[PDB]
């Protein structure tokens, strides 16, 4: 006549728990997020600067092929790619460069 | 249709915890919900303080060394790892802890229901074990809502009950 | 408890989006379920959609592709933005939150409402 | 590439949504950025086990 | 979907006297899905009754109501000055969540 | 006077368990001695272990930096931070799960009391619901005492009981 | 012989979990192969689970520093003394943490062979509360492996143990 | 079990304080209650006061004002400071800690005693 | 405050003979918050009985001991040669705590 | 499911030793309980030995000496050497674990076995 | 130490027909510890039952046996082609395990 129970799904989302896996339960919270867009977004509006082919030290100290990037001031975050060219066109030690990186990091 | 014993049931929808009944006025699935909300508010509670402890301060911009900087290479690369490390085993030893503490969480509650339901029915009904209890009485629409919201009149049905028990 | 802010009236010409907003105070946003209604002038009540910014959103059908709603926990605030405007797009924008539908329950805390006159 | 989107957390590899506390996109991050963790999933139960009668 | 009638559209009552404001469903509706809304002139809707008879936090015995299948009804005893406002009958069973016009109570 | 399923005794001051009584001689309160100091000897040592955890050998006396010593500066800060953050999350785990297990503890254990009363009296006593028993058969201060020290002479009582019963 | 609530059986030796009895035919022991099993399943994880998370991907292998390298140095050994601080806490706390939870899981799985048991025999036998029951009606081979199976049939031996009850 | 060790006897001149104290070994120092009690010569036994390191203290109303008690989880060790000696304060002083006065009851480890002198 | 009062001030019997010390309060004490020291001369006190009866671990089944409200005996049963010293009578059921004068037990 | 992967055939002169083994998948190999089993060719099964690797060892008597078994954890494998070759050892050698004898059960997943000719 | 001796060394029926393959140990072993397998030739053993009586997973309802003591049986019902193999008793109550000769099925 009266029975006591609780609710049942159609969900088949599992979980793991210490003493079993993969218990598949009617409701849960995806706690981690797992994909990109693969883009170079505007941070609150701001453009990154992007450095093209230059590196930090061809930015700063200028380099005729950086030219594109002498009127840009402002930006939310620096782009440098895997292995710039454009950095230090006559040969030479850049001194404390590292360094350099790091005070440009809060700019 | 048996309770909380066998499995669950897909004929409920509007709660967690709930009733399932059978009577001369017809049948049908109800939600507890003083139950089901307030096993909500814990769980919202928990899911919260999952999100609160995890709150991220640190950054992980790199920096570059030199070829004569290695030893400090290395121990920013230490540092990194083993925050990481840390990290990980925290929010993996986390979810398992609470995803084991919800499990039983919710298991506790539905048993609650079945006792407060034998603690008020006694010797009118009979206890089944398949999570149900079966009137010896004849019981109407207006004692199954009584027997739910924790008002069941034993006294005024204690003599039907035991000439049919 | 729950406190509910909303941005200030809108007018727009029509074509125009419009961007409108609440935001939450007194609570944890992530898993609060945020509801969207409009009343027009001299109408009832009718719902838009939903945000429940740790789990995932909805809309009424009428809006669907019209309307996007979003959310940033960062600032404890849920925005909404109606594209496409027409002229009978005058109603009152108001927020309101569930008690618990994050699984299942009713709205019952609301914050004042936004005009938007097009 | 650059695009017209807008983010609140910039990895290397694109922009992420930053809604869960959690991510396992990338370890180095700009912007208002979940936790980075070395997971496939963490998936918190709040319901009750699936296990129809 | 879901779409929901409410009669009468106007009510009309001394102050202290009983009012009744009903609302149809287009199909029936677990009880647990259903609630009442107040709006008084200038202010945002305020919730009185959740679930077809639960009453919320802060809102008066007055108030109470009924109701399953399709058929529902809100009732407000002993209706006084501040309660003519306009009721409406709300509903989150399925998606998408509907709302019927609203019921306006006059005074007389 | 209802017990522990309806809410604590103001009245009791000597224990954290114990019982209440009504007879022909008198009432009052006592505690159980035992039950209540093997709890608290739990929760001692649940309390050393927390003081034995959290053992600081760490030193936090700052470093100066130069100008162009600002990544060390840097990955200074990030460990002292990162430490900070790790030894904070784990001292309110820790405090927040050993809050909730002590509440459980003593929940459990103010249960067992009861069960142990039931588990002597069975047939001679009706189990009320609020936390309490009445004695069928006319009950005095020495089965009272009886009862409590574990040793109630269940036959003894059980043609009194029987026939009020 | 006594169960659970007294103590352990060291004549019982092939499994974790089990029955005990004395009738017309003899008398012995026999483990719940199916209670034991879940068991070891469920602690196999758990010591699984232990060794999964506790991962070593860390080198320990030092540096050396020069007399003006002090603070990298102490920088490097503060490093490496607040790694071990934190994964000695997080060994002894978990391992500390499963013991006790282990120790509940046990005793909570003799409690659930006790309550499979007296949800089947019900008023046909005697519960006695030294963790052991006393069939009403004469119980042969047959009725006692049934009872262990969970196929105890009731009904069957309802008049007798009636009569004798 | 604990065993305390107690300090050498002292010899004061009056106006002086004294300070008296016992080393705590073999348990957790900071959830032990230590009494203090005085013995004088020909007399009964009086209590003094009482330290729980990790929770709080309280004295006897003769000594409040007079009698300084307090605590150290380092060295594991308890101590009482007299001011204003009189010559009534010759007697012997005495730790005990309790066997669970944490929360509710009676003192079960004694030390040996020390001896004042004024 | 509780005060407690030892009597007799001093006891004599022969060895193997009963003994009792009776203790009375200012005030009714619950019995949890009492207890019995025995001191022998030239050493600190040690503990015989907690609370009004239980026996402390380590002391012979001739101590026991009963009482409530403010009246309280301590019983030693076939007193032996090392039980000729002083017991005392104490309470912690408030602060400050309280002992009596001590009762001594002489051989004859 | 574990899956047992079993090393090539192997062939010795009397008086050397030889080295065979069993690789797990598809499980934690510490806590797997790992039996070697001969036959030699027309005879039944005869058991040599067990590995928990993270519990301990045993052996039938009769290997007692000249059988060596022991474990890898960090490349799932089992190991077991055979000293002193005679000609009696012309058996096939297979793993087999058990289901639950970690405490006290059966074997229930077998390998192939390898086949050693002395 | 357990000896487990098989008999018939060699059983010989027509499919469809039931076999029995009888064990007994040296001393009584619990039945917990007993278990059979069947080896086909050129494969490794299969287990078949474990304990005197539990069949293993995917093993059909032909096959289930039971015993006590020291005396255990095999029961195959309607034995068919696959099954005219080597079945094998086993014991791992105490060490060192203990395996029988082997009873091999022919077909007639
Ligand atoms: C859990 O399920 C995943 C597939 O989503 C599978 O790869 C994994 O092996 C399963 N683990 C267990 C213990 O069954
Ligand atoms: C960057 O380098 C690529 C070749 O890798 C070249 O095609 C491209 O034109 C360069 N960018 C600019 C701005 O010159
Ligand atoms: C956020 O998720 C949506 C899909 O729900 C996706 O279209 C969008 O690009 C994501 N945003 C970012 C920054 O990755």
């Amino acid at each position: 006549t009266i029975c006591i129970g609780y609710h049942a799904n159609n969900s088949t989302d599992t979980v793991d728990t210490v003493l079993e896996k993969n218990v598949t339960v009617t409701h849960s919270v995806n706690l981690l997020e797992d994909s990109h867009n693969g883009k170079l977004c505007l941070l609150k509006g701001i453009a990154p600067l992007q450095l093209g082919n230059c590196s930090v030290a061809g930015w700063i100290l200028g380099n005729p092929e950086c030219e594109l990037l002498i009127s840009k001031e402002s930006w939310s975050y620096i782009v440098e790619t895997p292995n710039p060219e454009n950095g230090t066109c006559y040969p030479g030690y850049f001194a404390d460069y590292e360094e350099l990186r790091e005070q440009l990091s809060s700019v | 249709i048996a309770g909380f014993i066998e499995g669950g049931w897909t004929g409920m929808v509007d709660g967690w915890y709930g009733y399932h009944h059978q009577n001369e006025q017809g049948s049908g699935y109800a939600a507890d919900q003083k139950s089901t909300q307030n096993a909500i508010n814990g769980i919202t509670n928990k899911v919260n303080s999952v999100i609160e402890k995890m709150n991220t301060q640190f950054t992980a911009v790199g920096k570059e060394f030199n070829k004569l900087e290695r030893r400090m290479e290395n121990l920013n690369k230490k540092v990194d790892d083993g925050f990481l490390d840390i990290w990980t085993y925290n929010a993996e030893l986390l979810v398992l802890l609470e995803n084991e503490r919800t499990l039983d969480f919710h298991d506790s509650n539905v048993k609650n229901l079945y006792e407060k339901v034998k603690s008020q029915l006694k010797n009118n009904a009979k206890e089944i074990g398949n999570g149900c209890f079966e009137f010896y009485h004849k019981c109407n629409n207006e004692c199954m809502e009584s027997v739910k919201n924790g008002t069941y009149d034993y006294p005024k049905y204690s003599e039907e009950s035991k000439l049919n028990r | 408890q729950v406190q509910l802010v909303q941005s200030g009236a809108e007018v727009k010409k029509p074509g125009s989006s419009v961007k409108v907003s609440c935001t939450a105070s007194g609570g944890t946003f992530s898993t609060y379920q945020f509801s969207w209604v409009r009343q027009a002038p001299g109408q009832g009540l009718e719902w838009m959609g939903r945000i429940v910014p740790i789990q995932g959103m909805d809309y009424a059908q009428k809006f669907r592709g019209r309307v996007t709603i979003t959310a940033d926990k960062w600032t404890s605030t849920v925005y909404m933005e109606v594209t496409s405007l027409r002229s009978e797009d005058t109603a009152v924008y108001y927020c309101a939150t569930s008690r618990s539908m994050y699984f299942y329950y009713q709205l019952d805390v609301w914050g004042r409402g936004t005009t938007v006159t097009v | 590439p650059m695009d017209e989107c807008d983010a609140k957390c910039q990895t290397p590899q694109g922009a992420i949504n930053s809604s869960l506390p959690f991510q396992n996109v990338h370890p180095v991050t700009i912007g208002e950025c979940p936790k980075y963790v070395r997971s496939a999933k963490l998936r918190m139960v709040t319901g009750l086990r699936n296990i129809p009668s | 979907e879901i779409v929901l009638t409410q009669s009468p559209g106007t009510l009309s009552l001394s102050p202290g006297e009983r009012a009744t404001v009903s609302c149809r469903a287009s199909q029936s509706v677990t009880s647990t899905f259903l609630a009442w809304y107040q709006q008084r002139p200038g202010q945002a809707p305020r919730l009185l009754i959740y679930g077809a008879s639960s009453r919320a936090t802060g809102i008066p015995d007055r108030f109470s109501g009924s109701g399953s299948e399709a058929d529902f009804t809100l009732t407000i005893n002993r209706l006084e000055p501040e309660d003519f406002a306009v009721y409406y009958c709300q509903q989150y069973a399925t998606s998408p969540w509907t709302f019927g016009q609203g019921t306006k109570v006059e005074i007389k």
